[PDB]
């Protein structure tokens, strides 16, 4: 990750705006609909059945405040996401056996959710910039695969 | 697979798209274009800085095509056989390049239609995105 | 899709498999497991180390599949409905895997009909095996 | 890259009897024929038709010992292929605009190139390493596009 001193400048201040109690499960509840087979690796987390369903499950909702926590470490740390995410990357791996391809949809969804939120103030440079952070995370996040 | 509920979700949300249509399209091409930089290489010939007359034309054109397909979503390949030409034989665009836009367009989307882009909807949007990329890179399979 | 060249160049390196089908599905499995750990996780039940009879056994199980599938080359869908049930409803694998297992089977393909793959083979290896992956993850869209 | 000492020597071996002429120019062809979007970078090296044409074109057997002698300098490099790949990495993206995605792909093709000129001698643990190796070799070339 690189940003220019706009770049970091611009995902800071929209940064401050998110709503951690949300933004979180929206994003991972809006994972396991739109990609499904990543429902796999929830199967305890109840009734999945229905968009309504995961979307409003507690217990999405919880974990998805978690991984937005993590977010904000990286976005504090974006010049070592690597030192950052190295446990989080052995856990993804070591004992979850998560195919890294999933960060990658994940932080996508995370744009398009920011998207669905902030409206126009998500602009295409905006955009760009967070392009650049959720790419660096996807890569933290599969170091420790090889 | 381009199932029953899918199709009305999209027919719905493409519905409320309207007569923004060209325009959601060019701002889908200057959000990938911004993000994704190697896209630009196809366009040589063209102005792509922002508010591009060239990029809103192109955009048009993009958006006219989408509203075609899902007037004939289940006639998809008759209905994009010659883009599906033009895409693979002519530009050699490379199929990555359609995930990009897919996602730049769903972006644009959820920007603009808050109340209609709901996970539902987001998730037959995708499928629809999928299966007109699908068409696209036919040729390369 | 398959064209009738690759119809063909499909039949024929199939045919040259004939019996050695099921080592070849069980080899390929065991490349897929050591090079990519994460597709281990699918199969808890099974005795992975080299040699297994249990892999051996799925093995045979896979190439019958493909077997079968170049025999309904044109009606794959058809002829694995219930395989994409089974993939995608209920073990819900992730469809990157089916690319990782493509790979495998077109390195041991290679590894053990150095005449018969060509470059024109083996990209018709790579079409049908991309056809029936998409076939079995069909349920997901 | 992490290798350990036992799948660094498996590498280093295997690689000391390639037959690069052989190897090269069979792994840049078949990355050409295999996936064709791939033939617009190389528009300048003429007639790239029909798999006849790309398997005789000179200029892509050429070239294609070029790509191996980069590889042959990761290989000497394992623990620092960024820095062995950044110029390289520089030229891929910022001059050519190749997608890193196709940098996956010709890792794979070269995989089965392997395969197919060693055949049985290629087993899965040989295998398992030159994938790792891949995986880094394309990593450090998509590091500039970061
Ligand atoms: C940017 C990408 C991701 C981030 C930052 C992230 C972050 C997190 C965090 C912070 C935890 C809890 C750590 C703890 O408290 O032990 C966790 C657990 C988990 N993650 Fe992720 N994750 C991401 C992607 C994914 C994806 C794509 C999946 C699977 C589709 C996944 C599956 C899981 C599961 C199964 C758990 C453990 C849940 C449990 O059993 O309690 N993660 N993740
Ligand atoms: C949703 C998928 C896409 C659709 C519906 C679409 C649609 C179209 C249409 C309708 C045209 C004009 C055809 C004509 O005027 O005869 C066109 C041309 C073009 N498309 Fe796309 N396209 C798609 C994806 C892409 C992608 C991903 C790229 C590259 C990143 C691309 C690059 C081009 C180029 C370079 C032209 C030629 C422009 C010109 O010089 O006129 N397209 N496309
Ligand atoms: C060429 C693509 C594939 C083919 C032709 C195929 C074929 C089959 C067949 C014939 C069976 C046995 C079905 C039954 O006996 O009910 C099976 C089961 C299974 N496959 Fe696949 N498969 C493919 C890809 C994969 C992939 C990529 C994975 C995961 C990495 C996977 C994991 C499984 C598992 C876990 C089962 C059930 C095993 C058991 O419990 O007996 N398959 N497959
Ligand atoms: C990931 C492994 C790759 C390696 C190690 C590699 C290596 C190289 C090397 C050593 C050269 C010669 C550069 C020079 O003369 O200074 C080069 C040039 C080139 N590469 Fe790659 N490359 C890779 C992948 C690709 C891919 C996947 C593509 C396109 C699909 C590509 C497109 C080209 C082109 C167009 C040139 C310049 C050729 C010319 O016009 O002379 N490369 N590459």
């Amino acid at each position: 990750v690189h940003l220019t001193p706009e770049e970091k400048s611009a995902v800071t201040a929209l940064w401050g705006k998110v709503n951690v109690d949300e933004v979180g499960g929206e994003a991972l509840g809006r994972l396991l609909v739109v990609y499904p087979w990543t429902q796999r690796f929830f199967e305890s987390f109840g009734d999945l059945s229905t968009p309504d369903a995961v979307m409003g499950n507690p217990k999405v909702k919880a974990h998805g405040k978690k991984v937005l926590g993590a977010f904000s470490d990286g976005l504090a740390h974006l010049d070592n996401l690597k030192g950052t995410f190295a446990t989080l990357s052995e856990l993804h791996c070591d004992k979850l056996h998560v195919d890294p391809e999933n960060f990658r949809l994940l932080g996508n969804v995370l744009v398009c959710v920011l998207a669905h939120h902030f409206g126009k103030e998500f602009t295409p440079p905006v955009q760009a910039a967070y392009q650049k952070v959720v790419a660096g995370v996807a890569n933290a996040l599969a170091h420790k695969y090889h | 697979v381009l199932s029953p509920a899918d199709k009305t979700n999209v027919k719905a949300a493409w519905g409320k798209v309207g007569a923004h249509a060209g325009e959601y399209g060019a701002e889908a091409l200057e959000r990938m274009f911004l993000s994704f930089p190697t896209t630009k290489t196809y366009f040589p010939h063209f102005d792509l800085s922002h508010g591009s007359a060239q990029v809103k034309g192109h955009g048009k054109k993009v958006a006219d095509a989408l509203t075609n397909a899902v007037a004939h979503v289940d006639d998809m390949p008759n209905a994009l056989s010659a883009l599906s030409d033009l895409h693979a034989h002519k530009l050699r665009v490379d199929p990555v390049n359609f995930k990009l836009l897919s996602h730049c367009l769903l972006v644009t989307l959820a920007a603009h239609l808050p109340a209609e882009f709901t996970p539902a909807v987001h998730a037959s949007l995708d499928k629809f995105l999928a299966s007109v990329s699908t068409v696209l890179t036919s040729k390369y399979r």
